[PDB]
Order: structure tokens, then C-alpha cells, then sequence
């Protein structure tokens, strides 16, 4: 009997640090999710403010 | 052209973990690097353009004077990121999700807890009754005790 | 001239990577029949390897003292020895990519000062452990 | 210092150049025989 | 000879050299591991023989059929080895066909095979190969005993050979 009890105290202690990770670890993943959507966006503009002066400097 | 904060590529990044989506999240990781690379090769704008020089340089006439008042009149545009919002409402709502399951998993770790504090408070003396014993231990129906 | 025209980092490396080199091209003979050979010579053969790995560079593409320092330390230190010695260049250009983009001040700090001091050394531990996770 | 390289048995010609050469020709004249007549086998399929 | 030749007849030399030296090297381990796994071996074969060697089982006359099983490897280069054991089990082959016994011989070894193929070929009963490229284990032996046994060939007397 004591064996089963001290089985069952630890069982419910281990379940309740998972469910502590588990809260925790969703929004911790989407919130660096949704900085690396920001961190796609970046590079778009560069690329033509880049390319139209070089372009224009060898026309001249 | 001001860089767009962003929190650091942590270990929560790989936390993701998304279904046959570790690649997926491979590849952003790449594209962040690709895009830092990108940044760093080159400045925030593009050179200015010596317009007195290249006109003391320009023998033609006409064909310089106009291009340079084209060139000022130059305005490249911008692109748009009408996807960075809608994968900001996918992330919302995704968030949202999270927030619901949290909430369920609190209620079920208080509930838990409460099962824990019960088991523990009502060990009492190893005297108890047989019956009382089936709170944390029952026996089964007919056909059960096969040894 | 020897080691007086090094960095205090680069010859921090260079000596525990010349000496294992040393060790390797000493049991060189053997790697032909390596598989059926001491333990102790074995882990020499994989360092040396791993290390001549490591040497290999491509042309017109010189690196800066900072990224040769990082490299060398991930490799003298055994972050390579579990991974596969045709992925070295592999993994050598992806940790120098990454190090340039999200560590560049470590990279700085080690240029500036021209050592690495005791805590760069433990934040190149914790970047390279990290990395080596991260790799597969 | 006079040194050496990889390669420099058969160079020489000498006896162990020609004992390799004839050894290496020896095992894969059987290694081919063993291929054709596995591809024989499986081109009767 | 000219410079060119003295150069290449000294580095194929070299090259020679090294290489004999690094397979001295992995001799050395391989004979080291062997070195420790004998004693458990040694210990196995005298209990093994403990019984023959309490009780005075000797053949009582001639027998018709004679199995002689010759230990060797597939590898060269062991010197006098497979040379010491082929003389072996040709001496012994011609003593007992001096008496009009049928003799029969069994070579795990390759080598042994090769040697004795020449003149022996006919009395070779079941020939085996990749002996000595790993250490030998007591799966191997048990094969070799199952199918000396489904060979077929009921020797009424038996030897084995081995250095």
C-alpha cells in the first residue's frame, strides 16, 4: 500500500511539471513564429533601391 | 530603409516542433540567415549619384541633362506585405488556441492537485477498512481474479 | 618567426591544432587498416581527419582571423568527432554563415581584443554546443 | 631530403609492380565473370 | 642504373616498407586480442580432452576411413605456418595410406586447400574460406562439425591438425 501511494503522488506530481512545460511551450513557439514572418519580409525593396542606381550609373 | 526588429532565433524556435514542419522551420531559419547575409552585404541605400561630375563628364548633349532629370523624377516603388498581415492573424489565432489549451490544461492540472491532496490526507492509519481501500485500489466483477 | 606572428587567439588554437596534427600524420601509416587498431589511435586517426577536414578552404574566398579562430576552436575542442567527416565543409560554411549573421559580436570582440578570453570562451562553448544540436 | 609519394610501386616497374598488376587483373577477371553471369541471369528474366 | 630508376626503386621501397610496418602494427593488436581470448579457449579445449585424456581410448586396429582435419587460414604472409601444417598433413596423409586406410581431409583454411589441391585434391571432403580475416568464435567451429557430420563420410577414426 505504500508503494502504491507513493506511486500515485509521484505520478501526479511528474503529470503536473509536463502540463507546466506543455502551457508554456505553444505560445513560447508562436510567438518566435511570428518574428520569423516579420524577419521574410525583409529583404524585398532592397533589391530594386539596390539595382535602379547601379542600373542608371551605367547607362551614364 | 530601418531593419525590422525581431526576437532571437532561441532554442523556442526549434520548440515548434510542427508536424512533418521541422523542415518547415529549417527552411525559415535558413531564409533568416540568407536575409541577415543579404542585409549585411549591402548598405540601408544606394550610393548617390555625382550629377556635376557626370555632367562635366558628359560630352553629350541632351542625352545626359534628360537622363538625369529622369533619374531625380525616378521613384521605384515599394512592395507590399499583405501576407505578413494575414500570417499575423493566422499567428493570432493560433495563439488563441494555445491560450484555450492552457486554460484546459490548468483546470485539469488543479483538478490533479486537488486528486493529489485527497490521496495523500486520506491515507490516515494502514487500519482502514477493506472497502476503504477501494478508493485507491477496487477489486472487479465476477471472472476477474483468474490466480 | 613561429608562433610571434599570431594573434593570442589564433595561437591559442594553432598550438593544440598543430600538436594533434602532429599526432595524426605521426599514425598516418595506419589508416588503411585503422578499423583493427588501439582505441587511442583510432581517435587520433578521426581528429587528424576531422582537422585536415578542416583546412580545406576554396578559392578566392580568404576568411577573416575571427572566423578561422571560431572554426578551429570547433574543431580542436571535439565538437566534430561524432559527425561524419565528408559533412565538415558542410557544417564548416553553415557555422561560419551563422556566426557571421546572429554572432557577430563575439566575432568583433575576438578581433578587437585578439584573444579569447575565458568568457568568449564559454559563450563559443555555448554556440557551438548549440549549433552541433541544431545541425541534423 | 629525398622523399616519397603514394603510387611509387608501380612506377618503379619492378617485381611488386608487376605482382600488383597481375594480382588486381587475376581478381577482377573473376569479379567480372561473377557480374556477367548475374546479368546474364537477369537479362533471361 | 641511371639517377631515374634509383629514385623510383627507392620510393616503391619506401612505400613497401611503411606498409609492412603498419600491418606489423595491426599484427600486433590482432595477436594481442588473440593472446587474451586464448586463455578462455584453453581452458574450454582441456576440459574438452580432460575425458580422453583420463581414459585410455586408444583405436584398437585398422580402420577403413580416416578424416583429418587441417586448421588453417585464408591469409598469406604468416611465414611457415600453412607451410608447417601442410607438411604435417601430408606426412600424415602418406603414413596412413601406407596402410591401405581411405583417407579423407577437411581444410578450413584456404591456403590448405590451395597447397594441397595440387596433388591432394581428390581427398578433400568439404573446403572452407574466411577463416583468420575475423577472430575465430564457437559459431563457426559448430558449423564446420555440423557439416563435417552431414557430409556423409562416417570416418571410424579421426585427427585434427593445427599449429
Amino acid at each position: 500500500v505504500k508503494q502504491a501511494s507513493i506511486k500515485q503522488i509521484q505520478d501526479a506530481i511528474d503529470l503536473e511539471k509536463s502540463q507546466q512545460a506543455l502551457v508554456q511551450k505553444r505560445h513560447y513557439l508562436f510567438d518566435v513564429q511570428r518574428n520569423n514572418i516579420a524577419m521574410a519580409l525583409e529583404v524585398t525593396y532592397r533589391e530594386r533601391l539596390h539595382r535602379v542606381y547601379k542600373e542608371i550609373k551605367n547607362r551614364l | 530603409r530601418k531593419l525590422a526588429l525581431k526576437a532571437i532565433d532561441w532554442v523556442a524556435f526549434g520548440e515548434i516542433i510542427p508536424r512533418n514542419q521541422k523542415a518547415i522551420a529549417n527552411s525559415l531559419k535558413s531564409w533568416n540567415e540568407t536575409l541577415s547575409t543579404r542585409l549585411a552585404a549591402l548598405p540601408e541605400k544606394p550610393p548617390a549619384i555625382d550629377w556635376a561630375y557626370y555632367k562635366a563628364t558628359v560630352a553629350k548633349a541632351g542625352l545626359v541633362d534628360d537622363f538625369e532629370k529622369k533619374f531625380n523624377a525616378l521613384k521605384v516603388p515599394v512592395p507590399e506585405d499583405k501576407y505578413t498581415a494575414l500570417v499575423d492573424a493566422e499567428e493570432q489565432e493560433d495563439v488563441k488556441r494555445c491560450a484555450e489549451f492552457l486554460s484546459l490544461s490548468k483546470a485539469r492540472i488543479e483538478a490533479y492537485e486537488k486528486e493529489l491532496e485527497k490521496m495523500k490526507n486520506i491515507i490516515p492509519f494502514d487500519q482502514m477498512t477493506i472497502e476503504d481501500l477501494n478508493e485507491v485500489f477496487p477489486e472487479t466483477k465476477l471472472d476477474k481474479k483468474k490466480y | 618567426v613561429g608562433s610571434a606572428a599570431q594573434t593570442r587567439a589564433m595561437k591559442q588554437v594553432a598550438g593544440t591544432m598543430k600538436l594533434e596534427l602532429a599526432q595524426y600524420r605521426e599514425v598516418a601509416a595506419f589508416a588503411q587498416f585503422g578499423s583493427d587498431l588501439d582505441a587511442a589511435t583510432q581517435q587520433l586517426l578521426s581528429r587528424g581527419v576531422r582537422l585536415t577536414e578542416l583546412l580545406k578552404q576554396g578559392q578566392y574566398a580568404p576568411m577573416a582571423i575571427e572566423e578561422q579562430v571560431a572554426v578551429i576552436y570547433a574543431g580542436v575542442r571535439g565538437y566534430l568527432d561524432k559527425l561524419e567527416p565528408s559533412k565538415i565543409t558542410k557544417f564548416e560554411n553553415a557555422f561560419l554563415s551563422h556566426v557571421i549573421s546572429q554572432h557577430q559580436a563575439l566575432l568583433g570582440k575576438i578581433r578587437a581584443d585578439g584573444k579569447i578570453s575565458e568568457e568568449t570562451d564559454a559563450k563559443l562553448k555555448e554556440i557551438v554546443t548549440n549549433f552541433l544540436a541544431g545541425f541534423e | 631530403g629525398v622523399r616519397s609519394g603514394a603510387g611509387a610501386v608501380r612506377d618503379a616497374g619492378g617485381a611488386f609492380g608487376k605482382k600488383e598488376q597481375a594480382d588486381e587483373e587475376r581478381y577482377f577477371r573473376a569479379r567480372a565473370r561473377e557480374q556477367l553471369a548475374a546479368l546474364k541471369k537477369h537479362h533471361e528474366n | 642504373a641511371t639517377l631515374k630508376d634509383i629514385t623510383r626503386r627507392l620510393k616503391s621501397i619506401k612505400n613497401i616498407q611503411k606498409i609492412t610496418k603498419s600491418m606489423k602494427m595491426v599484427a600486433a593488436a590482432k595477436y594481442a586480442r588473440a593472446e587474451r581470448d586464448l586463455k578462455p579457449a584453453r581452458v574450454y579445449g582441456i576440459g574438452s580432452l580432460a575425458l580422453y585424456e583420463k581414459a585410455d581410448i586408444k583405436v584398437p586396429e585398422d580402420k577403413k576411413k580416416h578424416l583429418i582435419i587441417g586448421v588453417s587460414s585464408d591469409r598469406g604472409l604468416c611465414g611457415a605456418i600453412h607451410s608447417s601444417v601442410a607438411k604435417q598433413i601430408k606426412s600424415e596423409v602418406a603414413n596412413l595410406t601406407a596402410a591401405g586406410k581411405e583417407v579423407k581431409i577437411v581444410g578450413v583454411g584456404d591456403k590448405i586447400r590451395g597447397i594441397l589441391h595440387r596433388t591432394h585434391s581428390d581427398q578433400f571432403l568439404v573446403t572452407f574460406k574466411e577463416v583468420g580475416r575475423k577472430p575465430p568464435t564457437f559459431g563457426d567451429a559448430s558449423v564446420i562439425a555440423l557439416e563435417l557430420l552431414n557430409s556423409g563420410y562416417e570416418f571410424d577414426e579421426g585427427s585434427i591438425i593445427f599449429n
